[PDB]
């Protein structure tokens, strides 16, 4: 009783905002003590004002919401001897006194008076080999060459955050003979901004030789780049809203469960996903993955994909999950999208 | 600024003599401009105002007749006093400054009371009908206000009152006329041996047609008459002179074709629609909508295109913006223009005369025509919506899955696959809202689990307690059903899905704790949530107990006649109820004019085809619009040749009292008249059900052996069943039969054995054999198993 | 016919420095001001040809210095009532030899205000031609 009548109180010296019928129910508790140990009709009554004026209040009109109301239990909870009690409340949903003022209390009425108040041999093969970090150039020039044949000519370049770097100076084409020719790039560094590469080389005509090779590039990806990086997850969540939102790509369609597929993909790219629920990607489950990620040059990439999953006669053989794709310029962000559709099966490139 | 202050001190200004009409003036002025302005204030100062005033008043400084004017004139429907001017409005009656006189009278009127209005009357009678149009003019205005308070004092005085509104300026006559808007209020009668007069003289001010459209046109819609001649008068009149306003006025109704008038009018219109067309009358926008209706008939759309589609090119003015949605609607478009419009609309609809709001209206429109139907718009358009966007898609998506609940659509697989989507990146909380809530319904009758779940997961996904929350809640209805897997599984996924964050955790622990305390199958339901028709008619009767005989209803009346014609003042109408023993005659209705209430009422019946008459019963009290019941009671004698179908003679009488609606009175004194009371006729369908036969065979035969009475006629002048059988099947009600019934729009030979029963018990049984030699003799039998029906049948058929 | 909800002569600045409800029966000064906000804050000294709000007829022009309203229904022709709109500027600025302006506007009222009632006079139009007030009037 102390406790009711602070709350009463309390309620009292305040009114200018709120919402809890949840609270209504956190005080009551399963069972607990109210009026003396019982006052039954009285007992109803007293119900019935206390309860009617936040309720008066309630049937009030509002400006913003507070919360829509969902008490149907609300009114159970209104209204051997657990069972008797049980009934006694059905039914309902010193007596009369309290009825009274009840009714004196019926707060809308309150608030509107307020208101009123206030108014060639020479074969040359070349594939890159990336080796740790350092992107380098495996050549084959292979002279096989009727001699030294003189060598045309190369140029150096700021590349993108990294700058090719090196050439093995001569220029013979020795006879019959095969040459590893190595270009170490200079993996960190040389901004070019012209994006996923693909910026024309040179390799000239420029000596025993009338043409050559120029060559954009092309096969400079993104999967590979970015490493898996990590979040608190209210946190991630209002990130997750918050950052570049511009991107997004699908997911739907394999050859695996996610299981090993999403563990395919996500070694391929090596990027995080970065928590669970075990709420089970197994029995079906009905799982959305937040995947992050920060690479070589920084950029940190945000991912809520929501997927189906494999199971039987239950769902998963496709997705028609969502990938959204939060990278700062959508150009790379939705290629990247893209570029993890690449990733996502395995099939003839 | 405004203040009141310096102005009432300033009063003393009045004490001079020295003065000149503009220093006065002006501050006459400033105290006028605060309220011209707004200033709320004291009566008491008013009052003394006034009397400061009018304590001005030596002079017929023209200027200070005027401006008094103005400052009586902001007082007229909450006043102050009103006899002071009195003899200045007098003096100005008996002298010339003619101008003056005008203004003050037009005043009182708001501010006016009957006693004093006593005063003006012969004259005022003169002073309407007075010279010159200007002075006339003044003193018309003058009563409306009045006539807010009343007006009936002058209404009165009528038959002789109108004549003088006959007009020799245009304005003046437009003006006659909405006074007249009233007039007709009161009369419709009038108005019809009126327009004679109105049909009867061409006319002035196009301002004057203008109202008289209104009506004329009020009038025709359920028809003006034979509006044929006068509506072509008309045609011509709207459609052409030298004011535009009139031919576009009638245009807009009167359409009239869905396989109807295209005629003349087509091309009339046409001149007109291209008149228009580009903001002649930047009115032509409003029409599209409705007031010129459209919805065609089939080529005659294909034909609308151009026009449309100069608007639909212009893109400007707000009336042309309007104009190219509701036209373009209306007539309906092909896909694929759609497809070029999205993108001008691309630009356009941010502001392009604020396109947005048009657009709205235009949008709801869309949402109606394809409320989530032809889905592939609705997705494109959905594509498109969310996309041309800026953000105001929000208040149209309101509309948008308003429209789509209202199908209650099917392509929801998709339509929920685009909104889903979208929404997700396309945002705002508060649709969410409202989405939640309806989905909230509608779970496992549409199902999809696996994505719907997959969605609502993602829906969750969200931060928010609250977003999170209404996953939950709109599955209860959900859950509760189960769909193509859930049962097993929903009772596991509760468990498998689970949160804290206090409140959030209290959010699942609660609902698992709710959960907890009901056995969940339970849990669910509480918390997701003869003696005839007529015979009770005598029942109903029942009720009174001044009974002198009923019995048990056999059969009602086969038509409810109104016993008073049509919208009297003691408006009838009556229904008459048939028992096995007593017949009675309730009387339904609404004693009309709210001049009287009648009184003393009781209903007299005089038979001719008997009944034995008990009594004639009337009702209490009636007043106006408002049923109560009178009856009349008789016994229906069954066994007679000639019995139970009779025509009673109606006379109602009363006393008739006057009444006040206001505040009526209720006295003893009234007097009495009466007046004629309808006939009463009784049926044989009011007695009757019609049947089939327990035992045709027999009984036709049978009912012939005990019972039969005979006519013949031989039919020479016209060889056709078809008088008779209007009389017939129409007059008895019973069933023409034996398979021989029907007749196409032709038939070689007839014979209707036809059936029910009659009241008292006992059947009535007919057997017509027309017989068609080529002229038709014709054998009609009545056998009955009740003896008054059988002489009764030749009769009643007829 | 009654039909002038008010007629105001509004600044442009959402001042209203007439009005006129000829005829009203909604009120506050507020909500006047109100109501004017959410059109006038709209329209902005941008007017239209025709504008309809509420179903009601706006008419309502602009000047070079002032902005007029009328505010009638939609349920009585553009042209016509126009034609009083038209009135209104064409007779006041021959007759005065001058249109209005914010700067005629403060000089006096009175003008108007004379005027004003004599066109229109509550929600009936008793007149909208110059002339016959030209002559009518001589002040």
């Amino acid at each position: 009783e102390d406790i009711q009548s602070v709350m009463t109180e309390v309620r009292r010296s305040l009114g200018e905002i709120p919402i809890v019928e949840s609270e209504i129910k956190k005080e009551a508790g399963e069972l607990k003590p109210e009026e003396e140990i019982t006052v039954g009709p009285v007992q109803k009554l007293v119900t019935e004002m206390g309860t009617y004026a936040t309720q008066s209040a309630l049937s009030s009109s509002r400006p913003t919401k507070k919360e829509e109301d969902r008490p149907p239990l609300r009114g159970f909870l209104l209204d051997v001897a657990a069972s008797l009690a049980t009934t006694l409340t059905k039914i309902a949903l010193f007596v009369a006194e309290a009825m009274l003022l009840m009714a004196t209390i019926l707060d809308v009425d309150r608030i509107s008076l307020c208101l009123k108040v206030l108014s060639d041999p020479v074969y040359a093969e070349a594939y890159v080999h990336v080796n740790q970090y350092d992107i380098v150039l495996d050549v084959l020039v292979v002279n096989q060459t009727s001699d030294t044949l003189q060598n045309c000519t190369l140029e150096l370049a700021t590349l993108g955050d990294l700058k090719l770097v090196e050439k093995p100076s001569p220029l013979t084409l020795a006879p019959h003979d095969f040459a590893n020719i190595k270009a170490n790039v200079k993996v960190a560094s040389t901004e070019n901004g012209i994006i996923f590469g693909n910026i024309v080389y040179d390799v000239s005509g420029a000596a025993s030789d009338r043409n050559c090779v120029v060559l954009s590039d092309i096969h400079i990806d993104i999967m590979d780049y970015i490493q898996p990086a990590t979040c608190t997850d209210a946190e991630f969540r209002q990130m997750w809203a918050e950052f570049e939102w511009e991107n997004k790509v699908t997911v739907n369609t394999n050859m695996t469960d996610l299981n090993d597929y999403l563990q395919h993909i996500l070694k391929s790219t090596n990027m995080k996903c970065l928590t669970p629920e075990k709420a089970l990607s197994g029995y079906c489950g009905f799982m959305a993955a937040n995947l992050y990620a920060r690479s070589i040059f920084g950029e940190d990439a945000l991912a809520n994909v929501s997927i189906e999953k494999p199971v039987h006669q239950g769902p998963d053989a496709a997705v028609t999950g969502h990938i959204r794709i939060r990278a700062k310029s959508q150009g790379m962000a939705l290629s990247l999208g893209d570029k993890i559709n690449l990733s996502q099966k395995k099939t003839s490139l | 600024h405004l203040e009141k202050s310096a102005v009432l001190q300033e009063a003393r200004v009045f004490n001079e003599t020295p003065i000149n009409p503009r220093k006065c003036a002006h501050i006459l002025t400033k105290i006028l401009y605060l309220i011209n302005q707004g200033e709320h204030l004291g009566t008491t100062e008013a009052t003394e105002a006034f009397f400061a005033m009018t304590k001005l008043f030596q002079s017929n400084d023209p200027t200070l007749r005027r401006m008094c004017y103005l400052t009586i004139k902001e007082m007229s429907c909450i006043a102050e006093d009103v006899i002071i001017v009195t003899s200045s409005l007098t003096k100005d009656m008996t002298g010339k400054e003619d101008n003056y006189r005008g203004p003050a009278v037009r005043a009182l009127c708001q501010i006016t009371d009957s006693t004093m209005l006593q005063a003006v009357e012969r004259y005022m009678k003169q002073a309407i009908v007075d010279k010159v149009p200007s002075v006339s003019s003044s003193a018309l205005v003058s009563s409306l206000h009045l006539l807010k308070c009343s007006f009936d004092v002058v209404k009165r005085w009528v038959n002789e009152a109108q004549e003088a509104a006959s007009s020799d300026n245009i304005m003046v006559q437009y003006h006659a006329l909405g006074l007249l808007y009233h007039v007709r209020k009161n009369d419709r009668l009038a108005v019809s041996k009126m327009i004679s007069k109105f049909t009867r003289h061409g006319l002035k001010s196009p301002f004057a047609y203008c109202m008289m459209i209104r009506v004329a046109s009020k009038q025709l819609e359920e028809e003006d008459g034979s509006r044929d001649s006068p509506l072509f008068d008309f045609i011509e009149s709207c459609l052409r002179n030298k004011h535009e306003m009139v031919v576009y006025e009638a245009a807009s109704a009167i359409v009239n074709l869905p396989g109807c008038s295209a005629k003349e009018l087509a091309p009339a219109v046409s001149v007109l629609q291209l008149f228009c067309s580009s903001p002649k009358a930047a009115l032509r926008y409003a029409a599209v909508r409705t007031l010129n209706k459209v919805a065609m008939k089939h080529p005659s759309a294909v034909t609308a295109c151009n026009l449309d589609l100069e608007n639909l090119v212009t893109d400007s003015n707000r009336s042309i913006a309007t104009l190219a949605i509701t036209t373009l609607l209306k007539t309906g478009s092909e896909s694929s223009i759609d497809r070029l419009m999205k993108q001008i609309s691309s630009f356009m609809s941010e502001i392009s005369d604020e396109f947005k709001v048009v657009v709205v209206q235009a949008i709801s429109a869309l949402c109606q025509k394809y409320p989530r139907k032809h889905a592939v718009l609705m997705n494109f358009l959905f594509t498109m919506l969310r996309e041309e966007g800026g953000f105001e898609y929000k208040r149209a998506i309101v509309d948008c899955i308003i429209s789509i609940i209202e199908e209650n659509s099917e392509s929801k697989e998709t339509g929920l696959s685009h909104l889903c989507e979208f929404i997700e990146d396309c945002e705002f909380t508060v649709l969410a809202t409202r989405i939640l809530h309806l989905l909230g319904q509608e779970g496992p009758k549409t199902n999809n689990p696996s994505k719907y779940i997959r969605f609502i997961y993602n829906r969750v996904v969200l931060e928010h307690e609250e977003v999170r929350a209404g996953a939950v809640s709109a599955l209860a209805k959900f859950g509760a059903q189960n769909e193509e897997m859930l049962p097993s599984i929903l009772v596991l996924l509760k468990r498998c899905v689970m949160d804290d964050d206090n409140e959030v955790r209290d959010r699942a622990t609660f609902y698992l704790n709710v959960l907890e305390q009901k056995q969940k199958a339970l849990n669910a339901g509480y918390i997701l949530n003869a003696a005839t028709r007529q015979e009770i008619f005598q029942e109903q009767l029942a009720a009174v107990p001044e009974f002198q005989g009923l019995g048990p209803l056999f059969k009602s009346s086969p038509e409810p006649v109104a016993l008073t014609e049509s919208e009297t003042e003691y408006v009838i109408r009556c229904t008459k109820h048939t028992f096995s023993d007593h017949l009675v005659f309730q009387f339904d209705c609404t004693n009309t004019l709210n001049d009287q209430t009648l009184e003393n009422v009781t209903v007299q019946m005089e038979p001719t085809e008997a009944y034995e008459v008990l009594s004639y019963v009337p009702a209490r009290s009636l007043p106006y619009n408002q049923p109560g019941t009178c009856y009349t009671l008789v016994a229906l004698p069954t066994e007679d040749p000639t019995a139970v179908a009779c025509t009673f003679s109606c006379v109602m009488k009363f006393t008739v009292k006057d009444c006040d609606p206001n505040t009526g009175e209720i006295d003893e004194e009234g007097y009495e008249d009466e007046y004629v009371l309808e006939d009463l006729e009784v049926t044989v369908a009011d007695h009757i059900q019609k049947v089939m036969k327990v035992n045709f065979e027999a009984a036709w035969d049978e009912v012939g052996d005990e019972f039969e009475k005979e006519e013949t006629f031989t039919l020479s002048t016209i060889k056709t069943l078809e008088e008779a059988v209007g009389n017939i099947v129409k007059f008895l009600g019973m069933h023409p039969c034996e398979r021989s019934d029907k007749v196409p729009e032709n038939k070689n030979t007839h014979t209707l054995l036809l059936a029910g029963v009659f009241r008292g018990g006992h059947d009535i049984l007919v057997r017509s054999r027309l017989l068609l030699l080529d002229t038709v003799t014709m054998q009609v039998t009545a056998r009955s198993s009740e003896e008054l029906p059988v002489d009764i049948i030749l009769a009643s058929v007829g | 016919l009654y039909t002038v909800k008010a007629i105001l002569i509004l600044d442009n600045d959402g001042d209203r420095l007439f009005a006129k409800y000829y005829d009203d029966t909604y009120p506050s000064v507020k909500e006047q001001k109100a109501f004017e906000k959410n059109i006038f804050n709209k329209t902005h000294r941008t007017d239209s040809e025709i504008a309809l709000l509420e179903g009601l007829t706006v008419v309502y022009k602009s000047s070079i210095d002032l902005y007029f309203y009328v505010i009638g229904s939609s349920y009585e022709n553009e042209l016509m009532l126009m034609a009083v709109l038209n009135c209104l500027f064409d007779s006041l600025s021959q007759m005065l030899r001058k249109n209005v302006e914010k700067r005629a506007l403060l000089e006096n009222m009175e003008g108007l205000f004379l005027a004003v009632d004599e066109i229109v006079d509550g929600g009936v139009i008793l007149e909208s031609d110059p002339q016959q007030v030209v002559h009518r009037v001589a002040l």
